[PDB]
């Protein structure tokens, strides 16, 4: 239902791609993470436009986002479709989005990928080896 | 004075700084013949170091052998004058100066003479002597030793050629004064290739290294007097390392290319205006990438080589600050399609020092498209771990602490 | 119906008249490889014996290797087509038709070929093998 965060604000993004997959008529609304913009960018924004291109539904709170979950998979938006995943060169974008990602029918592409190495220069790598999943890459014209 | 490697069992690697004197008593004293050979270049040939190779090559021979002659070539500089037709010229002008199956061609160049000349050797009256006398870091341990020769096919570099080895190959750290110096960095790659393969204790050496070796290289006359003896270090463990394995044959011999397959492939692309030990410092991030990608190797080892390569100023990535100035407009004819296709086996590295398993393992095309990009495709979870441990970066906060208390305890 | 004599200790020197089954029956059978190239004259290249060799040499592959190439190549003959330029024309063909490390180059000739193709085995790809098929009775 709620869940307030004052000293665990580094812990938000990963905390909305779970509840992004949590279903029912309670919506997931965290509060009190009003200093995640002054990190590097507006990333409370940034939910609101990527999880739409998730096809989940995530409105903006005056203090923190609400966020669906329509079931433990998604909607149909690839690369294929307009864009991809923006990361904006953060490491909590692309490694909490790597974790919903793998839920859809095709692959879903994450841009800006090796921008992780402010904390977990390794990531991408510890999801193929002993997370066992497939990894690729792209490069367009 | 002089170390001395040996190789196919014979002690023939001659390494030293200022060994002129040394040169020219060994050659005509224990390879005895009637012609000998010095074949070199022309910007080389109006070196004043190379004046007294020869003037101590001419003068010696009246002492020791008086029936024997000097002939000398000068072939101009360049990439593109390796080629069958340059070959030619000295394959022309031994035959017309009166040349049997007795001579020894002093090679005195650099990668560009001993592949092309101890190529001539080769086919030359089917077969004669080789002394290499390499003067450029980058030949002096990987293209003298080893005695692989070619020439450039204008369809494929380095491809036509034959097997021959050389009788001596002498490593004159003297004629390193008149090196450019971005000529002298684009050797540090290939001795850290040697460094990184096969020794550790050299690494460790090396990054004490990196510090006063970079003030007095980038200082444009290099003064390398009273830093000699670590200099001379330097080429030793990479040719230890090499011979080493040139030795023990291709089987081991494919540990030699730790990097040369992605850096060849960079090199396919931005030929000439990008060095051979430019690309091959790119290639071994990006296999270190891929075998950090595929559970081998430990991050801290990444986090290290990458250091020692910035360290020397070799670039780490394609699109790094000085790497872009140079290569400049061909930069953006690096397509992650072309590169993957021309290139699959890779050297996997286990630690700083040492091989997996001492083979060449073959990674599919998928993570070496990986490796080489900024974008990441991810694919939907078939099959996790049930049970899988994770241990994430070392908490920052009690590591700080516990140095200091251990100190003071 | 085929004498053999010993070179360097392998029983290689193959000796018989009519032996075209016997040709083709042993190289891609005892020599295996990807791309088969058959280098030859072109006044032996409108022989009919010879077309008795390579039409052995094509329809017999799809039997035992069916994933193997077969290259063809006719230099003009002759001592003045012996030189370091027409040498450098099957040194562009064999890198222009994509062969690698293990070609297997059948120099069907005479003394100009076994000298001139085997000197190009000797230098392409730093060394690969070769099949000297000589027809003269000198080049024998």
């Amino acid at each position: 239902p709620h869940v307030d965060m004052e000293p665990m604000t580094d812990a938000f993004l990963t905390a909305s791609v779970v509840a992004a997959v949590a279903k029912g008529g309670s919506s997931t609304s965290i509060t009190g993470i009003a200093n995640q913009r002054v990190k590097e960018c507006n990333r409370i924004e940034a939910m609101v436009t990527e999880l739409a291109k998730f096809g989940v539904p995530a409105n903006e709170l005056p203090d923190g986002i609400e966020i669906h979950g329509i079931d433990i998979e998604d909607l149909k938006t690839p690369e294929i479709s307009k864009r991809g995943v923006s990361s904006y060169d953060d490491h909590r974008v692309a490694m909490s989005f790597s974790l919903l990602a793998g839920l859809c029918k095709e692959p879903v592409l994450i841009l800006e990928r090796s921008t992780t190495g402010k904390t977990w220069p390794g990531w991408w790598d510890i999801l193929h080896s002993k997370f066992k999943i497939e990894l690729d890459g792209y490069e367009p014209p | 004075s002089i170390e001395k490697v040996p190789i196919l069992g014979k002690e023939t690697i001659h390494v030293g700084y200022g060994i002129a004197d040394h040169i020219v008593r060994e050659v005509i004293a224990n390879l005895a013949s009637s012609t000998y050979v010095i074949v070199t270049d022309t910007n080389m040939a109006r070196t004043p170091q190379y004046s007294k190779l020869t003037d101590d090559f001419k003068t010696n021979l009246s002492e020791k052998r008086p029936e024997s002659r000097l002939l000398t070539y000068c072939v101009s500089p360049g990439e593109n004058n390796k080629n069958r037709a340059t070959k030619a010229a000295v394959e022309d002008f031994l035959l017309q100066q009166g040349c049997t199956r007795d001579t020894v061609i002093l090679a005195v160049g650099g990668g560009v003479i001993g592949d092309m000349i101890g190529f001539v050797a080769a086919t030359f009256m089917r077969g004669v002597r080789v002394v290499q006398v390499p003067t450029t870091l980058l030949a002096m341990v990987d293209s003298s030793v080893g005695g692989k020769t070619a020439i450039d096919t204008p369809l494929g570099k380095n491809f036509i050629g034959a097997f021959h080895q050389p009788e001596y190959v002498f490593c004159d750290v003297s004629f390193l004064e008149t090196l450019p110096a971005r000529q002298f960095i684009n050797g540090m790659a290939e001795v850290v290739k040697t460094a990184a393969i096969w020794n550790e204790e050299e690494f460790t050496r090396l990054e004490n290294f990196s510090k006063k070796f970079l003030s007095v290289v980038t200082s444009k006359k290099p003064d390398l007097q009273s830093i000699k003896a670590e200099l001379v270090k330097t080429v030793l463990e990479s040719v230890r390392v090499k011979a080493g394995v040139v030795s023990s044959d291709a089987g081991l011999r494919n540990l030699l290319n730790f990097g040369h397959t992605i850096g060849h492939a960079i090199e396919a692309v931005l030929t000439p205006e990008a060095l051979h030990g430019e690309c091959v410092s790119i290639g071994m991030i990006k296999e270190a990438e891929l075998s950090r990608y595929l559970g081998i190797l430990p991050p801290v080892a990444v986090a290290r080589l990458s250091k020692c390569l910035v360290a020397y100023g070799l670039p780490v990535s394609i699109d790094d600050k000085e790497f872009l100035k140079k290569v400049g407009p061909k930069r953006h004819y690096v397509e992650i399609d072309i590169l993957l296709k021309k290139m699959i086996r890779c050297v996997l590295l286990e630690k700083i020092g040492k091989c997996y398993q001492l083979k060449a393992h073959q990674v599919s095309k998928q993570d070496l498209s990986f490796v080489l990009t900024d974008e990441v495709l991810v694919h939907p979870f078939t099959n996790p771990p049930k049970e899988n441990i994770i241990v994430p970066p070392g908490s920052k906060s009690i590591s700080n602490r516990a140095l200091i208390l251990a100190a003071l305890g």
